[PDB]
């Protein structure tokens, strides 16, 4: 998800 | 002149990182989205919790709101979008097509159509009321990191790690503008501005830029904070001063008046990267969320 990189 | 936003409420809820907050466009409510896997609605004024929205199999990367404020569609890794009436929290539908995480999404101004960006390099557009795909449009050569109508939808832009923004026909499917500036870093967000004349465009160095995308020029570059990791929204604040509005990977809100470019404040509070802010419509109030060290969400009001 966009919350991890 | 410069705002004085000083904090209000925080909200504390997810039980991992906040990736969306939202402002319903009634002004009514915030909705914010997860990884862990929930959508939260909380008083857009008070900050009051209300109620918690469940059903995807995996986290959430994007909220958004339909412009009468009755339905959310959300964006998962799961791979599928949901269609949500936030009055009976339903899933009205499932929209199944992607072939690998969906990142972001929005309805169209008339909030008959959907439009959503993925891990799988495509841009797809939706019918809101069968929950059917109607057009993928194979639109980017990494993941999309956004998607966005125009004001009267017409056109989407689309931004991706790929290093492109591009406008979209949105009857055709047509590619009708591919924009990038001198360096090809990752895009990392885009959104028409709400008078639908610009584009701002966040890229993974450090930088903000505003584009009149007819022209396919830069008009200005807003910077000063943090951004080269996470796909960190960006705003238009419009109910006080005409300001830009940022999270930042430094773990502040900034905010910048957008003809000057200055820095006119920055939001001191969040103990992890503020992904996401929003503005709400008609109060000087922003909403800022952060990452799995923090997991809240803080209201901050302003006099301008």
């Amino acid at each position: 998800a966009r919350t991890k990189q | 002149v410069k705002p004085n936003y000083a904090l209000k409420f925080t909200l504390a809820g997810h039980t991992k990182a906040v990736s969306s907050v939202k402002f319903s466009p009634n002004g009514e409510w915030l909705a914010s989205s997860s990884a862990d896997k929930l959508i939260k609605i909380w008083g857009a004024y008070d900050g009051k919790f209300e109620k918690t929205i469940s059903g995807h199999k995996l986290g959430i990367s994007d909220v958004a709101w339909s412009s009468d404020s009755n339905l959310l569609v959300s964006a998962s890794d799961d791979k599928t979008l949901k269609i949500w009436d936030v009055s009976s929290g339903k899933c009205l539908k499932t929209l199944k097509g992607h072939s690998n995480y969906v990142f972001c999404c929005n309805f169209n101004p008339q909030s008959n159509l959907i439009v959503s960006g993925s891990f799988d390099e495509s841009v797809r557009i939706w019918d809101v009321k069968t929950g059917k795909c109607l057009k993928t449009l194979p639109a980017h050569s990494d993941p999309v990191s956004a998607v966005h109508f125009n004001r009267d939808g017409s056109l989407i832009v689309s931004s991706s790690y790929d290093g492109l923004c591009r406008i979209w026909d949105t009857a055709s499917g047509q590619c009708l503008k591919t924009l990038i500036d001198d360096d090809n870093p990752p895009v990392s967000f885009v959104k028409f501005s709400p008078n639908g004349k610009y584009i701002l465009a966040a890229t993974l160095d450090n930088t903000l830029k505003l584009w009149d995308y007819s022209k396919g020029k830069c008009l200005k570059t807003y910077t000063g904070h943090k951004n080269e990791k996470y796909c960190i929204f960006a705003n238009f604040s419009v109910t006080g001063g005409k300001w830009i509005v940022s999270g930042s990977e430094d773990n502040l809100v900034y905010i910048w008046n957008l003809q000057t470019k200055e820095i006119v404040q920055k939001l001191q509070g969040h103990t992890d990267v503020v992904i996401s802010t929003a503005c709400h419509p008609t109060e000087n109030i922003i909403a800022s969320a952060a990452l799995e060290n923090d997991k809240t969400i803080k209201l901050w009001k302003s006099d301008c």
